[PDB]
């Protein structure tokens, strides 16, 4: 039932910070741009747009 | 089925006597002459196939054998329960006061 | 202490139990007074006591 | 030049096995009539690998790498015992005493912590036959005991344990016990583990050998509440041979 | 209840003779016990070795029996292990190791009898509280 | 009341099985702590059957 997870993987986000990847390969490190790093980048962006909306 | 092996061992002679294969060393205080000298030697030279094998610990004096022979009635031997002997629990089983 | 349990009346009338796990499980139920068979499956009963309308 | 506690403390060097210079490609003559002794055996794990559980029966049951989470607490050190020359000039090492276990927790991809009692308890390891000199080709191979990761006084969070504690779930005074039985009845496991020590460097003069090891043993089964994982432990060793 | 003669009558030796302590030497014994012994034997246990206590039934099974005044006084002069095999004066307070246990220095024979009396009387008063530990607090 | 009826039955020559088999299930069921209204919890919701089960 994964809806957004294939969209992240399609453009190259393969891994989790918890250490698995979507291909099943054991022992890659994704750096910042894991699935959690993408999600965090969207939440942060959501809050910054919220503040900008207030200002405008 | 699934059984608590320590609870099951209380149904044996371990529940009623000093098991030379299993009982923690502090139970040797219960009778005169065992602790700590003979108790240390009994725990160290375990396991025993019978109680009377306790008179074959080497280096015992003559009075030491006489102490043990007085106390053979208070001793028993069972199978080595690993739950009671691992971790050094025969010397310190976390029971104090 | 060689504890056994025998039942008089009820479902287990005339039965006697000697193996210490079984005797213990009945002793733990005996702290509640009389011992009853319970259908826990119909309501998905959780095993934790509830109060009566008198209490509510 | 030889360090003290004040140089060592807080640096992590205390968790390391001692090493040997590259020059020490020597050989330690075993006199077949003398009694020898291991004065100090140290095992420093470097890698912990855990076997995965494919729900399939089949598949590749491969050993996967794990991250250590319990810090530099992993080495076994100060292990002693007799090194008995046998009939055929094989040496057998009988472990007597030392710091021969360490609880270790590793973490798998996904966050599963795997606790294990990394141990060489009651190690009986033997060489090949016809070994007059301990060389850089000697391989000790042996079996040890893996006792339960918790001992019998350990209480679970609901106060259940083996030699102590409740035998039931007291929070659910009228639940059906028969499905709680695996959690209610604690069981002390005792398993066998298998180690192979490969000599790589012998100081033939001093009698200090060093090399690598590989150990295979089960992880913790949590007093029988779940199935343990197969763990492979790889690292380095140092031993010091001494005539008793 | 009062602190009668009959409470204060304790076995003097092992043969069978008793001595009846006065209330003054009971209270000097409790004071001297507190000053010299209670840091390890508060309430009749033993903090640094809980396997051995000061219950009269444990003192009776010691070698030689310590469940009388003369046996207790001798222990304070020459303490042994529970089987009487090792002298332990280098690690237990006594008059022969009063150089290393300086609270033992000025204890007289009447002081040791008073301490020995307190150890024997106190279980007749406290019951299982004496030597029972925190379960009986 | 249960013990009274039993002892009256045992004073008339009943066996132990006969004495206890005469005690009504209704009377024994009142002698059971899971029917005590002081055994519940504020957020333990629902009928008493939801705890221990439906008594059979
Ligand atoms: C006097 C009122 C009263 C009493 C004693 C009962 C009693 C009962 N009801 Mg009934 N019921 C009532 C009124 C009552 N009801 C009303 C008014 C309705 C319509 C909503 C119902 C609808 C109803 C249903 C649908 C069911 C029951 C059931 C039951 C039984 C189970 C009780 C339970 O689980 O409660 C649980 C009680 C609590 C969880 C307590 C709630 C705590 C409150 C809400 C906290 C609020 C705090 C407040 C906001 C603080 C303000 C702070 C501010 C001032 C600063 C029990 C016999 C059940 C049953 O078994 O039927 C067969 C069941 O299924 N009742
Ligand atoms: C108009 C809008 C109405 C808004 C109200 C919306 C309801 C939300 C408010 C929460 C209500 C309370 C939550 C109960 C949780 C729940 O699941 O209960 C659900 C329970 C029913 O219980 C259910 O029963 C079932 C069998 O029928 C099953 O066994 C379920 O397992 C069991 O949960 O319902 C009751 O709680 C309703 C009755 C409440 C009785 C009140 C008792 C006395 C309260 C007075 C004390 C007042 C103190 C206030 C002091 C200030
Ligand atoms: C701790 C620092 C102690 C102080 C102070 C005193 N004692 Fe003690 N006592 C201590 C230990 C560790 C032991 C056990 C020694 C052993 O290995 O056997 C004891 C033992 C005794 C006993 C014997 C108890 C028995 O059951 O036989 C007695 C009677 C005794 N100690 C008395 C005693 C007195 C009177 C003390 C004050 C002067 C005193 N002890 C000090 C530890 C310590
Ligand atoms: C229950 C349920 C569910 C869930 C759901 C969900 C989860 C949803 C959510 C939803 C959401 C979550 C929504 C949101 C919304 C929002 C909005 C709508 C907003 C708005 C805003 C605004 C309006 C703003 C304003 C402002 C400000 C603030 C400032 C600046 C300016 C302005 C004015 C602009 C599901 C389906 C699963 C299932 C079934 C049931
Ligand atoms: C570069 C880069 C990138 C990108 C990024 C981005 C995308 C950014 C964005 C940014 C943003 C998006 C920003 C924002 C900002 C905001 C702000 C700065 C705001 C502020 C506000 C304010 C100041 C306001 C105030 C107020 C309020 C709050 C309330 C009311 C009143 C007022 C109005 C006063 C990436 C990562 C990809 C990569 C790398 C590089």
């Amino acid at each position: 039932g994964m809806f957004v997870l294939p969209f992240m993987a399609r453009l190259g986000v393969t891994g989790s910070w918890s250490g698995w990847s979507i291909t099943g390969e054991t022992g890659i490190d994704p750096g910042f741009w894991s699935f959690e790093g993408v999600a965090l980048a969207h939440i942060v962006l959501s809050g910054l747009l919220f503040l900008a909306a207030c200002w405008h | 089925e699934l059984v608590n092996v320590v609870d099951e061992k209380l149904g044996t002679a371990y529940g009623e006597k000093i098991d030379l294969n299993n009982t923690n060393i502090a139970a040797f205080i219960q009778y005169r002459g065992l602790y700590p000298t003979l108790a240390k030697l009994i725990v160290k030279n375990a396991p025993y196939e019978s109680v009377e094998d306790v008179l074959n610990i080497p280096g015992l004096t003559e009075r030491q054998k006489q102490i043990l022979r007085e106390n053979l009635e208070h001793f028993t031997v069972t199978e080595v329960e690993t739950a009671l002997v691992e971790g050094g629990d025969r010397y310190n089983n976390g029971l104090y006061k | 202490q060689g504890v056994t349990v025998s039942f008089y009346g009820g479902e287990l009338n005339g039965q006697t139990f000697t193996d210490p796990p079984t005797v213990k499980s009945y002793a733990r139920k005996a702290i509640f007074g009389e011992i009853f068979e319970f259908d826990t499956e119909t309501l998905n009963s959780d095993g934790i006591f509830r109060t009566s309308p008198r209490g509510w | 030049q030889t360090l003290t506690y004040d140089d060592i403390v807080g640096t992590g060097l205390a968790n390391k096995c001692p090493t040997l210079d590259d020059t020490a490609r020597g050989a330690y003559p075993i006199d077949s009539s003398q009694t020898y002794r291991i004065a100090r055996l140290c095992l420093q794990p470097t890698t912990f690998l855990v076997k995965e559980e494919p729900k399939n029966k089949r598949q590749e049951a491969e050993f996967v790498p794990t991250k250590l989470v319990t810090r530099e607490t992993t080495s076994l050190d100060q292990i002693q015992g007799e090194l008995k020359v046998n009939s055929d000039g094989s040496l057998t090492f009988v472990e007597e005493d030392g710091i021969d276990f360490q609880p270790v927790t590793v973490q798998m991809a996904g966050g599963e912590r795997i606790p294990l009692l990394f141990t060489v308890k009651n190690l009986v390891a033997s060489t090949q036959p016809n070994v007059t000199s301990i060389t850089t080709s000697t391989d000790f191979k042996g079996e040890f005991n893996v006792p339960s990761y918790r001992t019998a006084n350990f209480l679970d969070p609901k106060g259940r344990g083996l030699a102590s504690g409740y035998d039931s779930a007291i929070a659910l005074p009228q639940a059906k016990e028969e499905e709680l039985a695996r959690a209610n009845v604690k069981r002390f496991s005792l398993t066998k583990g298998q180690i192979s020590l490969n000599v790589a460097k012998v100081d033939g003069r001093t009698g200090e050998i060093a090399g690598t090891f590989e150990s295979e043993q089960l992880s913790d089964d949590d007093m029988g509440a779940h199935e343990p994982h197969e763990v492979k432990i790889q690292g380095v060793f140092y031993a010091s041979i001494e005539p008793a | 209840a009062e602190l009668t003669p009959e409470v204060l009558t304790v076995p003097l030796n092992s043969e069978g003779k008793t001595i009846t302590l006065t209330e003054k030497q009971y209270l000097e014994g409790k004071r001297l016990f507190q000053y010299a012994c209670a840091s390890c034997h508060v309430g009749g246990i033993t903090k640094t070795n809980p396997s051995l206590d000061l219950r009269t039934e444990t003192l009776a099974l010691a070698t030689p029996p310590r469940d009388n005044i003369e046996g207790l006084v001798d222990y304070m002069k020459n303490p042994t292990t529970y089987d009487g095999e090792q002298e332990i004066a280098e690690v237990h307070p006594s008059l022969r190791s009063a150089d290393i246990f300086p609270k033992m220095r000025n204890l007289t024979e009447k002081d040791l009898v008073a301490i020995a009396g307190h150890i024997l009387v106190e279980p007749k008063i406290l019951g299982d509280k004496w030597g029972g530990g925190k379960v009986y607090y | 009341e249960i013990n009274r009826r039993v002892q009256a039955s045992l004073a008339s020559g009943a066996t132990l099985e006969e004495a206890w088999s005469a005690i009504p299930e209704k009377l024994a069921f009142y002698d059971y702590i899971g029917n005590n209204p002081a055994k519940g919890g504020l957020f333990r919701t629902g009928p008493m059957n939801k705890g221990d089960g439906i008594a059979q």
